[PDB]
């Protein structure tokens, strides 16, 4: 991806990425895969069509984010909403099938 | 009222293939008065097209529907508009390799005006 | 055998392998996945062994007939070159290989009785390898069965001509199909016997396996066609279905006796092999896949004259796959993709 | 580099940022560096400068460049066709205004100081405007020349048709200047002189077909008027009411009758079609020579103006302050392409990138390698060393 | 109706092309040779719509009668058997469109 960016944006980039600890699962190959994330800025507005298209065709999950830490709180709140309960599903499902 | 049950076709043999498969008539085995026509687009004369068009239109009161390639429809557009009778119903098929062109449907052209 | 088979023919296998190496492999089908429009297929077909002659003369709109004829022109060239350079025994073997196509061609000859089709048109509709230079058989009256004698005395196919005056002659619409099927069975049996007596053992097996797959596939397909129209006599079916399956000659008779879908289903289940029914929407695609996977066994043997046969079959089926992708793209059917053979 | 080789010297391009120095000699200039680098007889480079008239916003520049490249390839193919057809006439099989003085100027000395001045259109217009104008004029020239060559081939096949009839048997073979109308009675319907022709084989079999079986074939005239060493003719007569029966008998004997009307207009048509075909083909050939010369010289300048602007903008968006940078045109003899390219990359790739040391570069779009495709949008790999396929 | 027809008919109009090389030959000559009898008759039924008899057309296909019987070779039977159905049923909308025109 870094080299593809090197090319597509023609010698102008701001690339910041960090490896994600605790690798994750998947379903396309169904493995405890090893995944990372990206952060980039640039002036292209319509070009982002190709950006997102290539990313998703290869791998991408849309993330509406905020360029500051203020909305960070909003995102934490909204995610924690479901977080508070997610884990029930499994333990709930267990006892019924067990018995 | 089946006074005309034969479906004439003036179109490319490629298109006419599946039509004949579904059945559009037959070759009349007493005078070869076939219920259709065979044509090659852009490489065969139109005078025979006009002759068979006259045959199906005025010389054939048994032709239910005449199906004409849009390509041929504009090739003999003058003939297409010349004969406008409901019973020999005319439906111009967008020709294979010739995408749907509403401008190539004379009946649809009438459907343009008075609207 | 083995090295003794190589006393003067050390180059024919080399050139055959060189031609085979030009076949499209799995890494070439990766572009077939990316191939979703006629432009992409043209661009790919300007970069492959089929490159820049399926598009140099053809336009962007890739039509099936032009593409397939252009692809098979070079195949005819290569086959004729090999046959010319093939030894006498290999020359005769190539002649028998072409005899299947020219049995089909003489079937087209005789079949013409309501249109009197031109010889040029017919040879255009079949492999030109199945046409020497002419055939003065249409001079005689072209009835449903009135030229079998003329063709037999004209073509060298007296052995491959199973008598069509015995049960294939009934002045019926079945004629133009039963004569074809019976002659195909006769040629299949003759070729089977030839490969049994010649074409040494590695090449033997490399023949009989695919020959039997093809004969059984033809049996099943013509049985379906009969069941998809007016049915026929079980004896007539046997006359049509290759009697010797060459992989299993017992269940073919079961199919012949079977005159219902369940009977043929039972005759197919006991084969201990592929099951065409109950799992195939387009049985032909699965048959082609399995046939190419089976002929890959011919290349699995480094010492066998079956290399040319497997190579021609693989190239023909690859052209079939290219045409299939082109057409499914024409119909915008992305699901019919992946029907292309994936063995090579 | 090379585009057509008769006696030519190959040409390429490169970016020339003017804020750094060559890797090995930080105390030399590209003119000095090169003239010291490449052996003599070839170590030549010319200068070039072009202004920035209209500049689309940043985000558009990518598609601008893409379309520029598309049309660049298209017009390269078009002019390749032009030269192929040119030398197809075979009147000149070599350089034609390729090594000959370009527009009467030296082949190199008409482009290096050519900075898109007003020749037939304003030297200053919008990107898309220039693109459209050049594309349409080129398309018009191509259509004209293509139609002209189609007409030329039509004339050639007309000549072929005319010469075909000069050989063959006598079923339609001309008998107009070697035909005696006196031996061809026409006043009344009493003796119709049929023109029966047979190959040379059946001399005896024919000579006793009229004077032993026929009826009233006028004696002393049943012989050949002209013989082509393979077929002969005979001026046979017969009734006005039983022509078909005797014709059927002859065709049973397998003769080829010649039915014809002696008309002067037919001979005039023959002569005039001969003259028209030949003269029209020749004159069309030469007129097309002028037309192709004109179109080629016209499209010459824009053919590379397009890429000039391409790089003109690619550098700026790529690198450095907006307005301008050092830039030049490479003009060198051939056969040293990788040779020059080596020090080429060595000189400035070190700055094109600044955090990499790789061995996988290049720019191309085919469909043979999925990864390592070089298609900027699909599997693309570094290339900071722009050049171009241009030649004398 | 006209516009959506323009695409639906073409959808099944190109299923014939695959068969040509699926069976390995130009199927046009065979199919034309395989035709001597129709199987799709239309009835111009009169519907007195609001007191006016309008010639509507009955999209009637004949499955008990086939063309001049030449069906299947051994390499394309299933494709032809599904084509003669899909592209034939692409004609009922044609019959209805003719009725609408009248």
């Amino acid at each position: 991806l870094e080299q593809i960016l090197w090319r597509v944006l023609r010698g102008n980039l701001f690339f910041k990425t960090v490896e994600i600890e605790q690798p994750v699962y998947d379903v396309k190959t169904r493995e405890y895969k090893h995944k990372n994330a990206f952060i980039v800025f640039s002036h292209g507005d319509l070009i982002i069509k190709r950006i997102r298209k290539i990313a998703e065709s290869l791998d991408a999950n849309l993330y509406d984010v905020d360029s500051s830490n203020e909305g960070r709180s909003q995102q934490l709140a909204k995610v924690n909403k479901n977080l508070s309960d997610l884990y029930t599903v499994l333990k709930t499902t267990s006892t019924t099938l067990e018995s | 009222a089946e006074k005309r049950t034969l479906i004439a076709v003036i179109a490319d043999e490629d298109t006419t293939t599946g039509l004949l498969l579904a059945g559009i008539g037959q070759i009349t085995p007493e005078t070869q008065e076939k219920n259709f026509f065979v044509y090659q687009e852009g490489k065969t004369t139109k005078e025979e097209i006009t002759d068979k068009f006259n045959h199906f239109t005025e010389e054939r009161d048994d032709i239910a529907i005449l199906l004409i390639n849009q390509h041929i429809a504009e090739n003999i557009r003058a003939r297409v508009d010349s004969f406008t009778n409901a019973f020999p119903a005319i439906l111009e098929i967008p020709s294979k390799d010739h995408p749907y062109d509403p401008e190539k449907d004379s009946v649809l052209k009438r459907v343009r005006k008075l609207f | 055998e083995g090295v003794y088979f190589n006393i003067d023919n050390g180059f024919i296998e080399g050139v055959v392998r060189g031609y085979r190496n030009g076949l499209l492999s799995n890494n070439q089908y990766i572009n077939l996945t990316q191939c979703d429009t006629l432009e992409d297929l043209k661009l790919q077909l300007s970069s492959t062994d089929y490159g820049n002659f399926l598009s140099s003369v053809s336009s962007e709109s890739l039509t099936t007939s032009l593409i397939q004829e252009y692809a098979s022109s070079k195949l005819y060239h290569e086959f004729n070159y090999i046959r010319d350079q093939s030894s006498g025994s290999t020359r005769k073997f190539m002649d028998y290989i072409t005899y299947g196509y020219m049995i089909d061609n003489v079937a087209l000859m005789i079949t013409g009785t309501i249109h009197d089709r031109d010889k040029g048109e017919i040879l255009q509709r079949c492999h030109p390898l199945g046409w020497f230079d002419t055939l003065p058989t249409l001079s005689v009256a072209t009835d449903l069965e009135s030229l079998y004698e003329t063709v037999l005395v004209d073509t060298p196919l007296a052995p491959y001509f199973k008598n069509c005056f015995d049960t294939a002659e009934e002045l019926d619409d079945m004629n133009i199909e039963i004569i074809r099927n019976k002659l195909y069975k006769a040629y299949l049996e003759d070729f089977y016997n030839f490969v049994t007596e010649e074409i040494p053992e590695p090449a033997k097996e490399c023949m009989q396996t695919l020959l039997g797959f093809e004969a059984d596939r033809r049996s099943i397909n013509i049985a379906l066609n009969s069941l998809q129209s007016s049915d026929i006599d079980p004896d007539l079916k046997s006359d049509l279905l290759p009697n010797i399956g060459k992989l299993y000659p017992l269940a073919t008779f079961h199919l012949a006796q079977a005159q219902d879908f369940e009977g043929v289903r039972a005759a197919l289940a006991n084969v201990y092999e592929y099951r065409g029914f109950l799992e195939t929407g387009n049985l032909e695609d699965h048959f082609y896949q399995l046939e190419m996977e089976l002929c890959r066994d011919a290349f699995t043997q480094q010492f066998a004259i079956s290399t040319v046969w497997a190579w021609m079959k693989s190239k023909e089926q690859e052209v079939r796959n290219i045409t299939w992708i082109a057409e499914c793209i024409a119909q915008n059917q992305r699901e019919r993709i992946n029907n292309y053979i994936s063995v090579y | 580099m090379a585009t057509a080789l008769y006696t030519a010297n190959d040409f390429i391009l490169i970016s020339l940022p003017q804020n750094a120095q060559p890797v090995t000699a930080p105390g030399s200039k590209t003119d000095s560096w090169f003239n010291e680098t490449l052996i003599g007889g070839r170590a030549f480079v010319s200068d070039f400068k072009i202004p920035e008239f209209k500049i689309g916003s940043l985000d558009t520049l990518i598609v601008e460049s893409e379309e520029l490249s598309k049309v660049d390839n298209q017009i390269g193919a078009s002019i390749g066709k032009i030269i192929e057809i040119l030398q197809g006439l075979n009147e000149t099989s070599t350089n034609a205004y390729r090594t000959l003085p370009i527009n009467n100027m030296p082949v190199p000395e008409y482009l290096e100081n050519f900075q898109w001045q007003t020749r037939k259109f304003k030297l200053d217009k919008s990107i898309k405007d220039l693109i459209t104008l050049i594309s349409n004029e080129s398309s018009q020239l191509d259509a004209d020349v293509r139609a002209t060559y189609a007409n030329y081939n039509s004339a050639k096949t007309n000549l072929a048709a005319a010469e075909r009839k000069k050989t063959g048997d006598l079923s339609v073979r001309s008998l107009h200047d070697i035909v005696k109308p006196e031996d061809f009675v026409l006043n009344s319907e009493h003796l119709t002189t049929v023109l029966v022709a047979v190959p040379k084989s059946l001399k005896s079999d024919f000579e006793k077909s009229y004077e032993t079986l026929s009826k009233n074939v006028v004696p002393a005239s049943a012989s050949v008027i002209a013989e082509d060493a393979e077929y002969v003719l005979f001026n046979v007569h017969l009734f006005k009411k039983n022509v078909q029966e005797f014709t059927t008998a002859a065709r049973e004997k397998k003769f080829i009758p010649r039915e014809f009307n002696y008309s002067e207009e037919l001979i005039d048509q023959l002569k005039k079609e001969h003259d028209s075909a030949a003269s029209l083909e020749q004159s069309l050939r030469v007129q097309l020579v002028r037309l192709a010369k004109t179109a080629y010289v016209d499209v010459f300048i824009n053919w590379f103006h397009i890429k000039a602007l391409r790089v003109y903008v690619e550098s700026v968006l790529r690198y450095g302050l907006p307005p301008h940078f050092n830039i030049k045109i490479i003009a060198v003899p051939p056969k040293n392409l990788s040779k020059c390219k080596s020090e080429l990359i060595d000189a400035f790739g070190f700055l094109g990138g600044n955090a990499f040391m790789k061995d996988k570069k290049g720019k191309i779009n085919k469909q043979d390698t999925s990864l390592h495709q070089y298609a900027s949008l699909v599997d693309t790999e570094y290339e900071p060393f722009v050049m171009y396929i241009i030649n004398l | 109706a006209k516009q959506k027809m323009g695409r639906v008919m073409q959808t099944a109009a190109f299923s014939l092309a695959e068969v040509s090389y699926a069976t390995g030959e130009n199927i046009g000559y065979q199919v034309q040779e395989s035709v001597s009898t129709a199987r799709f008759k239309v009835r111009a039924r009169q519907e007195n719509v609001s007191g006016v008899y309008l010639s509507q057309f009955e999209s009637y296909i004949d499955p008990e009668i086939n063309d001049f019987r030449l069906t299947g070779l051994g390499r394309g039977g299933q494709q032809v058997q599904r084509a003669k159905e899909i592209y034939s049923r692409a004609v009922e909308t044609l019959v209805e469109l003719a009725s609408l025109q009248t």
